[PDB]
């Protein structure tokens, strides 16, 4: 069992060109930017992001 | 590579169907699904590239 895992929703993360699935994270100053995702598995309807 | 991909994918033929564009020459290429084989694991699983 992986401790302190983080799950993302299904259609919240989408892939652009050259693969490289990304998700639109929101900054503390209400700005927005897309970050890369190291998604390796899906549990139910939630992607398991390892880092990013 | 992704810039050359975007140029040859999204803007290339709309550029080439315009008037007077007789030829083009693009630096780079499009995406292609490259499959890099490893010869050690090919030797491991008794497989050939064919």
């Amino acid at each position: 069992v992986k401790q302190k895992a983080i799950l993302a929703p299904q259609q919240g993360v989408t892939r652009d060109l050259k693969g490289q699935a990304t998700a639109l994270v929101v900054n503390a100053q209400n700005k927005v930017e897309l970050r890369v995702i190291k998604a390796d598995r899906v549990i139910g309807d939630k992607w398991l992001v390892t880092e990013g | 590579e992704d810039l050359s991909n975007y140029i040859v994918s999204n803007i290339q033929d709309p550029l080439s169907r315009t008037k007077g564009v007789g030829d083009f020459q693009v630096f780079g290429s499009q995406y292609s699904m490259r499959i890099w084989l490893d010869p050690a694991k090919l030797n491991s699983y008794q497989l050939t590239p064919g």
